[PDB]
DNA sequence: ATCAATATCCACCTGCAGATTCTACCAAAAGTGTATTTGGAAACTGCTCCATCAAAAGGCATGTTCAGCGGAATTCCGCTGAACATGCCTTTTGATGGAGCAGTTTCCAAATACACTTTTGGTAGAATCTGCAGGTGGATATTGAT
DNA sequence: ATCAATATCCACCTGCAGATTCTACCAAAAGTGTATTTGGAAACTGCTCCATCAAAAGGCATGTTCAGCGGAATTCCGCTGAACATGCCTTTTGATGGAGCAGTTTCCAAATACACTTTTGGTAGAATCTGCAGGTGGATATTGAT
């Protein structure tokens, strides 16, 4: 039998999402194309961000991604910057930045 | 015997916070004032030590979000030290009043 | 017991200074200190009510870290890292 | 039980970045981003929903929804991947 | 078709509390709006509510404390008050 | 009806409709409607209130946007719970600060 | 257009908001942002116009999208 | 010939303004501003009337709260004079920038 | 202190846009009465993790001295915004075809609902494994005195 | 511009905790397959209400003048940072008793599902109505030149 994710071409399971839209009342029915939609971006969404860590991690020479990475990952890239504008990622720190003025001369 | 001048320091240690994470309060010493402070509210009260702690994580994350908005209102001031006016003028716009 | 007393103090001048660094903070006035302590008290006040009161919602008598969590969403503080 | 998206993530982990590693702290971080995001794109899914007399959630809403939380490049690829698996499901029994 | 509102409720309760004021269109409007508004808020955080105790039913409960978590603090006193009343009030 | 044993001046009823139509929760309570309904009704005469008074101490008798937005504003509380709302032609509270005023 | 946005204008407004002195520079700063918001805001209402599959924008449809701007407003509807 | 000394009709200008409540952008100008802004994420569109008020009304309020929390900005400063600084500096607070 | 050019009020007036009162209308609520169903409170308790106590230890808080340089105050100029009278370009006000917003009937693709079958992924936890923290010497800076 | 006092940068080395690798078990899951229900797209149809033409209204662009505000420069008092000495108390490793969270079987008070039936709130076309905004006056206060 074919998990609906592999027919979707998908990592994230596909009849946990569906499931979850369910037991959280978001409306009366659910197609069963929302589900495979949303596993599809959520799967894009955190790929992308790992990508991203992994990088960080590698910069640090560290081959193991810890929340610092994650942290810097988001804060420098423009758009997850945004979209997670008012989370707060714990032991994550913040991106070095001093003002220029306090700098001496 | 040698020294450095005023501002020095304060840089050397600007580089180093910001490039940690380990938390800046001391433990012990916040979770009593968690404790005290639940206890106006509730009593006979429990912790999780995680629950202590992400309120540790969430405070310290508030306070320092607040003074970079702070340092920034000094400076508009042409100055370099942040004075109770400018954690307001902070809260004022920020919206905290 | 020990009638919890002060513990405000408990956030020292050191620990407010190494806060302010992190702020990327160089010189500091010497109100400062305690205006911060006055604006930390506020905020643990606003996020333990409300803490509490999920705590109570669910006829527990131990804060959950989960509690602190809905605590802090409700405010626009959301925090990732504790089973959110 | 009390499930988490941990293996997902993990395998995702490994497609992008084959040799590295994650922390039990950062995985903690990754189900909470993951969770977070879900509840987000349903919640403006359901008003969406709402305020067009709708009863059903489709891949159709789900598809605004991420336009409307997604920030431009983001929700430019979302979309795409989004459509992609849909039709591959789709077009298949 | 049809639009519902709260205008007539409102109306009502208006001269309840000043029998001689009336209330402009664009104001009447405003105070639906507030309605619902507030409606959605107090609905939405007792659905959350449920949610985490993994109940599945909204009661006065949830919509109590819910009106604690929403509500500004004497604001909130009353609220509750009024609130418990008509419940007791419709019950006996 | 529902609403007249609660006493109350708001639908019951309508509010128990809107509850389960708003994919809120599985079930409903039935003091839940109720409830909400009667806090609804409270708040509502709490503005109704303030802005009567600002009507009179404006010599009106009829309540426009502007009352309502000096009866919100001025009020501590209610301005806390709307703090992110704005009051379609409301205006704002007359304030000018001290600085600016002319040096005697 | 947005040049169409006069000093008078952004004269008026500022001095609802309390302003004395206004220097010549702050009106090409006004409409900019003036800009920004409407852009994000016009935005989010086409969106929610496009899936209502209609071809004009109703002001419910702008309501909606101030809301989640978090800039609720009263008055064009519940 | 008499004349009004520097700041005086301003200010009375404030007090005229927060007074009123009345739209302070021209109607037409508007409108065209925002079906312009708008034919970049679709084409051939309508405007409930209503919905323009909605946004106008929208704006202008943002604006004026901004000027507020600017002119704070710029007496913060010691000055009484509104620059753009003021303004990116509230916006830059205001998380609506960074 | 003295006018005098003007802005701001107050009292009264009247038209009219717009709130209000009239009544038939009736679909759609809202309420009632019956029958069935199930959420979750109660009672028993298995067991996790919280409050707590002991104790040795050195990281780090506290308190002082000493002076570098930042904040505040004062002065002063030129340069930029405020006030204003002037000429008219355009936004605002009102009348009339037509384009989409919706009200309504239609029917089928799709989403329940439900009895079964089976592949999955939390996990209790014994064994095995491995990235990196933290100690350490040493070569390359970064500062601050002259 | 030479320089010695210090913090920094770094590639090594390695013990320990926290991450990885599983045999072992499965109750909750996700899939499969008719059976049964319906949400809403699709097409046809007004009837609002919106884009647009056009005319008499009334706010903006423009420039000349100078009042007064912002920025530069100079000055000095003492606030606040660096270095240092003393020692308190937070942190770290264990361990114990028992609060209270969480899991399980149990069964009834309240919620759901029609079916029926009386009722009320939302147009709406028609009429009637009134709070108040514009609008004249002339009384008087504010502002500003002298």
């Amino acid at each position: 039998a074919k998990t609906r994710s592999s027919r979707a071409g998908l990592q994230f399971p596909v009849g946990r999402v569906h499931r979850l839209l369910r037991k959280g009342n978001y409306a009366e029915r659910v197609g069963a194309g929302a589900p495979v939609y949303l596993a599809a971006v959520l799967e894009y969404l955190t790929a992308e961000i790992l990508e991203l860590a992994g990088n960080a991690a590698r910069d640090n020479k560290k081959t193991r991604i810890i929340p610092r990475h994650l942290q810097l990952a988001v804060r420098n890239d423009e758009e997850l910057n945004k979209l997670l504008g008012r989370v707060t990622i714990a032991q994550g720190g913040v991106l070095p930045n001093i003002q220029s003025v306090l700098l001496p001369k | 015997p040698h020294r450095y001048r005023p501002g020095t320091v304060a840089l050397r240690e600007i580089r180093r916070y910001q490039k940690s994470t380990e938390l800046l309060i001391r433990k012990l010493p916040f979770q009593r004032l968690v404790r005290e402070i639940a206890q106006d509210f509730k009593t006979d009260l429990r912790f999780q030590s995680s629950a202590v702690m992400a309120l540790q994580e969430a405070s310290e994350a508030y306070l320092v979000a607040l003074f970079e908005d702070t340092n920034l209102a000094a400076i508009h001031a042409k100055r370099v030290t942040i004075m109770p006016k400018d954690i307001q003028l902070a809260r004022r716009i920020r919206g905290e009043r | 017991r020990k009638v919890l007393r002060d513990n405000i103090q408990g956030i020292t001048k050191p620990a407010i200074r190494r806060l302010a660094r992190r702020g990327g903070v160089k010189r500091i006035s010497g109100l400062i200190y305690e205006e911060t302590r006055g604006v930390l008290k506020v905020f643990l006040e606003n996020v333990i009510r409300d803490a509490v009161t999920y705590t109570e919602h669910a006829k527990r008598k131990t804060v959950t870290a989960m509690d602190v969590v809905y605590a802090l969403k409700r405010q626009g503080r959301t925090l990732y890292g504790f089973g959110g | 039980r009390k499930e988490s998206y941990a293996i997902y993530v993990y395998k995702v982990l490994k497609q992008v970045h084959p040799d590295t590693g994650i922390s039990s702290k950062a995985m903690s971080i990754m189900n909470s981003f993951v969770n977070d995001v879900f509840e987000r794109i349903a919640g403006e899914a359901s008003r969406l929903a709402h305020y067009n007399k709708r009863s059903t959630i489709t891949s159709r809403e789900i598809q605004t929804a991420v336009r409307l939380l997604l920030p431009g490049e983001l929700a430019k690829h979302a979309v795409s991947e989004g459509t992609k698996a849909v039709t591959k499901y789709t077009s298949a029994k």
